């Protein structure tokens, strides 16, 4: 439009001296999304947003010209008409199964129905008002407003169609293949794990398997041939058991308007999006209610409130995934039916990654008797007073309450593996007894957590806005900011429940390690505040050179208390110039809309919440004499007075450039931000009485361009064409960062944060082992690599000569995790009443470390594989381009060597493979009904759309994985594909 | 729901015990308050003596009711 | 008051044939209130509200027409905007400490600010269309809306002043008499309590025990002598080191209007309030939002939304309040100074009511180590449809959802009295050792609560109104109602917890019994269903005959499933006849406006939640046959195919008579209302399997009458008044209930739900011991009274053949606790622009069983006494009138059945005294700021007013108590007195 907001002010597009970027929100542009977190992919230039899930709730993770952090927080801020929201973060961790439990970011509360726009602060000039929270990017929400005249009443009613998840992409192994290789792996000397699969216990129930071992096929009776045909014969289609297809539902009515002195708008809106995997679902009812008063000539009130309530059904599931029904779509055996004849259960005994068959895993059983649902309650209220003091002077406060209560009930009968698991793991070694006992009661578990996140903002800022001379204007604005943040979570575990009596029974726990191994009552509790003191400044002359510029002076506890660092500036100087309106560049105006050069300088901002000034200790009991016992402290966490944010410098260099009455619009964008004072761990001098510790010391750099094109192809009275291409390539680097001494892979330093290293590899030698290359490019062994020495003889007691800073040499960089390149390009047709948009989006560039499809030294012949273990190299296929499954018959040396260390497999350049996918976001068509008929049915506008969502994934090639954003982690959903269905009726 | 039990001397202790709790049991919470062998104590409420397999509800034994006892070979 | 809103429909004054008391809630009315349950205390007849407790936030327990029910819902039924709400019920107990931790209802968190006028549906004509809801009353709460013109901008400051709480009129001895009591009770042979007290630990410290019993004051060395004297002059105030005054403020602010076509509402408000106890504090934010759109001239669709957030801070005491600070207050020793010359604490050792001096309390210490905090967050959404399909006929739809989320958390450090008395009752004896040990661990207890309070209500009716021959008008209305409420709780303990450090302890439980009394860990889930079909008919003739009737089917999971009780109607009757627009009267309208008689019949029901209709069991593992163990089921509740809605049939005759244009209004009311198959304990026959079952047997009856006078004494052009008289007589009874066969106290049959059984004393002996009447009237004592015999001659072997039937025949009924005469008398005032508003309300007729001063058998030494033990008879003053101090030495068999039969004493009918108080609930004097002043200051309207709340109790004479309603419970804080100042700008 002709204006932007910023959370503070509103500035005109003339005097915009910054980088922004502007999404209006409607059907027709991001389709039927239900979380607006989900609606920004390759919609704005510069900003890139990945899923971290398929599941329902699952927040993205979006960033903003890059990684701007090392160790603090690195998602934007996102910023509600004014008032910044709180628990928008996204928990990043290590276990790969934690994606199945991550908690969902209050943005999921928000109905995008209920948002107008959404405008992303990207430079300095744009967000260093934001002081410490600037460095990250930030997301401002415009939320609907009541428009003055009669009530208009919207009713939109979406119904979706969430197709099945076809796990034809896994390429996993029927039963046929599966037992032909069960048996062939117990013809071989592969022994890891024997006693395992199916084909193993069927002839060592019959006492053949030496005999099998020794002859063969052959070698077995009748009655063990039987059931191994049985087997091959045996199909089960482990994606229709553990997949559905889904009916999703949305509704949402809102009626608004306003008069002369007030304007009026709410809000009721309810969906229900179910998940591909069985049990899986969560709903969302929401309300908002806006009301915005003229008290006087002078005065204004508004009160806006939002209030949310979404519930979360799912599935337990362990620490380690071993039951995730998506990555048990890949453990599950071809030939394994979960019931027998008589429609009794059958459990699976192969599900753990150990060689130990005792716990038994039914997936019908599981989910009949576990559970984990959450119920999250938000709210979100803003009260907002004006006062038109002068004509130039106004005045504005503002305060903001935020309120998340999520409350988590995970329940696991007696009979389920989830309580099978923490049984094995309550084992304890009895004393008195020389025998083994489990401490945990025998029953069920039931775990409650309760999370709540509050925070309360105050603002006030009085703006001047003054013209002089007719040809210079001025905008000052000063203003102050308190905020504080409460997180307290509580968490409370009973053994022995009974799922209908409610009742527990004690646990014993034989140590204090054990009892914290198995909580009981966990607390936390984290509080913050802040106070912030903000100018703006803005001057335009003759409408041609607009100068801008903002400080912003930061507090908080988080902050060390030195005087040196106190309150440091956080500021940006900017600057536009009009090349258009030049009166030497006026001949070139009957083509040329606008031509404007800006630059932006500054100093960004970001808080490590994790980090605290304060000297973090224990108490412990000691003496140092005989006898007494004096309570001493020892010095958990170093006190850092001189804790400061992490500084960022910012330099931005702007172009725009309109031309043919807007036939062709072009935003350039080249940035560069140096990241210095990163909080971070250094290894200290040892006189600062410390090894090492986190303070402000490591470094960082991003830089690139972003490129936003928009285009109106065609323009006639029936048939009209657009396309808006985002474009933005970012170069991640890493400038000083330290790494452990005994860290054997290579650091970041000097390449992105997400880089990825991996031994390069030169084939197999005729044995089939991974061939490596040594420094003069020569092909080497893993013996003559590592240098491996074996005095003993023994095998396992090989020993190598390497220094960790000589194997950093191995590994060579691939590549980076996230791709450099992306964006989208939107292409928007209208003929008549037809409207059909095409929303594509690619991310290019990329490179993914995929877990080995089978492990040469540890492959579990009790779980599925992929179809790549019959490309492995065999003595009867020495062809194979995969690694042979080796032992320690050949060369116990290298197996040795290969088995304690266990990330040379891993780290293999083979398992690295390139991510560049383009995925057709979106294509709706929709049809609005004619006038005529609309007025007939008294509504003042009707509109039908039928709308594809995630139909179209090409680019480089995912095989053996069922989507390329699915290529990492193997426990979470992947996107799903969706039809929609949408009524709107006014 | 507690109860105040007392000696010949006057010397008295709260125990906190259910209704539906048999004599016995109370007599077992006497000796986990005070050391008392729960067959050496005789307990008294309404002047009859308390037998060890009927409950509180039985005797009427309201809130805040005093349980006189007595340790057998020691002063009854 | 044209019209009378029921919560499903509007009925006109004309047609209304129910008993219906409105009030009009304002600040010229009920004064600065901040829960309308307070506000209704004397303004309504037939409505008794009672204070429970002084506290903040403590809700007040409200009795419409008696007490209707025995064992099941006793408390009225609110209703807001048409839907009924839930946690509005007081759960009470009898246990004394149990007010001082005592749940919010949700009433608390509505504004009276946002509140228009409050309903209350009296007698069946008005509650049968609430069904099994009905039979305790009715108050529909009826909430502000925007009016059609201009925007209304109301803000409201109020500041309170609470005076300090003076522990004056308790009536305690001070040091020195205390101490002259001590060193009597010394020279004495009293029993109990020989080691508590200063005087007793000081002489006992020198060893001059036995040597001052035998010589006096003279047997006491010097330094002895010393010590007492210092004792006695010295003095410690427990009033102000106890209690404050508080500065309370409570802000408000109410935006307000509307349109043709849309009205809107919308308020915030905030309050903090302070106890009169040290530390315990509430504050409340509250915020409204209300829009009403009108979609055509058929169609209108509003929404409410009520956002409430209470936090209420507060002390922890043990279980049975030897902690508690209002009853400290009557027990800390007024010698006993709490810091000694170098600020460390001195712990009071004779808190405990025992001979045990193990654990010692600091006041202090207990305040900065103990916390009790909770956050109530509740929220209130009604969105509403109404369909105006014809002239005559309309639909209605409505939707509530209600959500109250209370959080509480109590922390109690190591060292404070409350974790010492947890460990202490934490003691075990250890059969290994044979010894006594502690499983409680070493540190603190976390206790955290989660209650949750859903509830959904859908209502759906629709109305019919036509009128015949311009004489004849119907009205017919037919509707359906399903509800839904949902209620959890959550209770997690945590043992060895360190409030620093978040860590608790692992806890040892002996066995399953006492891992009972201190749960770990406790989860409770109670969902219930209703579904009822509900009509209402009214013919109007000639403008001067109305008949009404009301249908209501109704139907839960907490009945029966039996087909006979299956849908039984609850239903009722109604005439009226206006005599004033009879022909013959028509000479009698120049002083006559209104002469009715209504007369109405119904059938109403109450719903007992406790009972359930289902088989109630639980798991052993006894066995039958040896080597046969086995899992059985024990019956604990027996299953009632019959369970039903207690029933309550009503009749009522009222009188309208207003006279002289509104000069003179009356309405008389009496009323008769019998319940029967109210549910109870009842001796079953041996036959039903059962010894006894709660089931729908009991019944008992209220009749009264209720009176309303409102007369305008002087209209002037400046000076008016204006009085309103409400009356209320109410008679209980008892008819049909079952006692145990053992106990001693008389049944309440024939008598009221609260009645006072009391022993009627003639006096005191010659030797100070009370004295009986026997059957003949004769003064006896108690060998005489129970025929006490001691065969053995021990002394404390005593017996009596005295049946528990007869010994029922020794008590007498006095009266009841709540008193049967209530009401109200209002006085308004105006002059001017000055308007007074006093406001008195009386409660005469009531008894109440007052705790004795002291124990003539258990009297503690070691804490403070009442003036009145210097009232006893002792051998010097033998002139005494209270019951002398008596020992085993003089009548041992009279000493030990006065011992073990404690109730003797404390039901005597000298401790049982009248309840008759007239308390000044409101005296407000206001200030309209002239219409030029408020002009110039640009405002709408100003005014300020001073506000008396509680200034005044008088009555009958309430001697060593705080307050006439602080005689039951001394636990409680008495009712604070307050002086607002308050300010109103337009």
């Amino acid at each position: 439009d002709a204006v932007v907001v910023t959370g503070y002010q509103t500035v005109e597009r003339r005097k915009l001296t910054a980088a922004v970027g502007k999404l209006n929100i409607s059907d027709e542009t991001i389709g039927a999304v239900k979380s607006i977190d989900q609606a920004l992919a390759g919609q704005i230039a510069g900003l890139s947003v990945t899923s971290t899930s398929g599941a329902p709730g699952a927040p993205a993770k979006i960033r903003i010209r890059g990684t701007s952090s090392l160790n603090g927080t690195q998602d934007p801020l996102w910023v509600l008409d004014g008032i910044p929201l709180e628990g928008t973060d996204v928990p990043q961790s290590n276990v790969l199964n934690d994606v199945s439990n991550i908690q969902q970011s209050s943005i999921a509360g928000l109905n995008p129905a209920d948002i107008e726009n959404i405008t992303v602060l990207k430079d300095a000039a744009a967000t260093a008002i934001y002081g410490a929270r600037a460095a990250n990017g930030v997301i401002v929400i415009t939320t609907k407003k009541g428009k003055v005249g009669k009530p208009v009443i919207n009713f939109s009613s979406k119904f979706t169609y969430m197709p099945t998840l076809s796990t034809n992409r896994l390429n996993m192994l029927n039963s046929q293949e599966k037992v032909d290789l069960e048996l062939e792996l117990l013809r071989s000397n592969f022994a890891y794990g024997d006693n395992k699969g199916g084909v193993s216990k069927i002839i060592s129930g019959y006492g053949l398997t030496d005999a099998y071992k020794k002859g063969g096929w052959s070698a077995l009776t009748p009655e063990a041939q039987t059931d191994i045909s049985r087997l091959r014969n045996t199909e089960t289609d482990w994606g229709d058991i553990l997949f559905r297809d889904a009916f999703n539902q949305e509704y949402s009515l809102s009626l608004s308007g306003g008069n002369e002195r007030v304007t009026y708008y709410t809000s009721i809106g309810y969906y229900q999006e179910n998940g591909n995997v069985k049990g899986v679902g969560l709903d969302r009812l929401n309300i908002v209610a806006k009301t915005s008063y003229k008290v006087n000539r002078m005065l204004k009130f508004g009160v806006s409130l939002f209030v949310n309530r979404r519930n979360n059904k799912t599935y337990l599931t362990d620490t380690y995934g071993l039951v995730n029904p998506v990555y048990y779509s890949r453990k599950a055996n071809p030939y394994y039916q979960p019931f027998d004849a008589n429609g009794n259960y059958v459990y699976d005994f192969d599900v753990q990654n150990n060689s130990d068959t005792d716990l038994g895993f039914n997936i019908f059983e599981e989910r009949k008797n576990t559970s984990n649902e959450e119920t999250i309650n938000a709210l979100s209220s803003i009260f907002d007073a004006e006062l038109r003091f002068n004509d130039k002077l106004k005045f504005t406060t503002q305060l903001g309450l935020q309120l998340d209560k999520a409350s988590k009930e995970q329940i696991a009968d007696k009979e389920s593996f989830s309580m099978r698991i923490i049984r094995k793991n309550s084992k304890y070694w009895d004393s008195a007894s020389q025998s083994n006992k489990y401490f945990i009661p025998d029953g069920g578990v039931h775990k409650a957590y309760e999370n709540t996140n509050s925070q309360i903002t105050w603002k006030a800022m009085g703006e001047y806005r003054d013209s002089f001379n007719d040809i210079h204007e001025l905008e000052v604005m000063v203003g102050t900011e308190l905020r504080k943040t409460w997180y307290e979570t509580l968490f409370s575990a009973g053994y022995g429940f009974d799922r209908q009596t409610l009742t527990t029974k004690p646990v014993v726990f034989p140590d204090e390690d054990r009892a914290r191994q198995f909580p009981l009552h966990q607390k936390t509790y984290k509080e913050n505040a802040y106070v912030s003191f903000f100018s703006t400044a803005s001057y335009s002359l003759m409408n041609r050179y607009t100068f801008g510029g903002s400080i912003r002076f930061d507090g908080s506890d988080l902050f060390g208390v030195d005087k040196k660092y106190r309150y440091l500036p956080l500021y940006s100087v900017s600057g536009l110039w009009r090349l258009s309106n030049e009166p030497f560049m006026q001949g070139t105006r009957k083509w040329m809309d606008n031509l404007a050069f800006r630059v932006s300088y500054g100093i960004q901002g970001n808080i490590d919440k994790n980090t605290s000034p304060f000297l973090l200790g224990k108490y412990i009991v000691d003496n140092i004499l005989p006898g007494g016992s004096e309570h001493m402290i020892d010095i958990n966490s170093a006190p850092n007075k001189k804790l400061r944010w992490e500084k960022t410098q910012s330099v931005n260099v702007g172009l725009d450039f309109s031309v043919l009455n807007q036939a062709l619009n072009l935003s350039v964008d080249y940035y560069y931000r140096k990241g210095t004072d990163l909080i971070g761990k250094q290894m200290l001098p040892l006189e600062t009485g410390f090894v090492s510790t986190n303070i402000n010391w490591a470094s960082m750099v991003n830089k690139g361009v972003e490129v936003s094109l928009s285009t109106r192809n065609v323009a006639t009275k029936n048939f009209s064409w657009y396309t808006n291409l985002n474009f933005a390539y970012n170069n991640n680097k890493v400038l000083r960062e330290a790494i452990p001494e005994a860290q054997t892979i290579p650091g970041r330093e000097g390449y992105p944060v997400d880089a990825i290293f991996a031994i390069k590899t030169a084939g197999l030698d005729e044995e089939g082992y991974p061939l490596f290359y040594d420094k003069e490019g020569k092909k080497v062994t893993l013996k003559e690599l590592y240098r491996l020495q074996d005095p003993f003889g023994l095998g396992f007691t090989v020993n190598s000569d390497v220094t960790p800073a000589e194997e950093r040499s191995f590994y060579s960089y691939i590549g980076s995790q996230d791709t450099p390149y992306t964006g989208g390009l939107i292409n928007t047709f209208s003929y008549k009443n037809w409207e059909l948009t095409a929303n594509l989006s690619f991310n290019l560039g990329g490179y993914v470390r995929t877990t080995p499809s089978y492990n040469f030294i540890n492959f579990d012949r009790g779980q599925n594989v992929n179809s790549d273990i019959l490309d492995r190299w065999t003595p009867e296929n020495t062809d194979g381009r995969l690694p042979a499954l080796i032992t320690s018959e050949k060369r116990a040396d290298e197996y040795y060597w290969y088995d304690q260390k266990s990330e040379i497999y891993k780290n293999l350049d083979i398992w690295v493979k390139k991510l560049n996918y383009f995925r057709l976001q979106n294509l709706r068509l929709g049809y609005r009904l004619p006038e005529k008929m609309t007025k007939s049915l008294g509504m003042g506008s009707a509109s039908v759309a039928i709308e594809g969502r995630n139909l179209l994934v090409f680019g480089s090639s995912y095989k053996n994985f069922l989507d390329p954003e699915s290529m990492y982690n193997p426990y979470a959903p992947p996107i799903p594909k969706s039809i929609t269905f949408s009524l709107n009726l006014n | 729901m507690q109860v105040f039990i007392k000696n010949r001397y006057g010397w008295t202790i709260t125990l906190e015990v259910s209704p539906t709790d048999t004599v016995e049991n109370v007599k077992q919470k006497i000796q986990d308050k005070e050391g008392f062998p729960p067959d050496k104590i005789r307990l008294i409420y309404g002047g009859k003596q308390m037998e060890d397999g009927r409950t509180l509800a039985d005797y009427n034994v309201q809130k805040d009711s005093t349980i006189l006892i007595c340790i057998r070979d020691v002063d009854c």
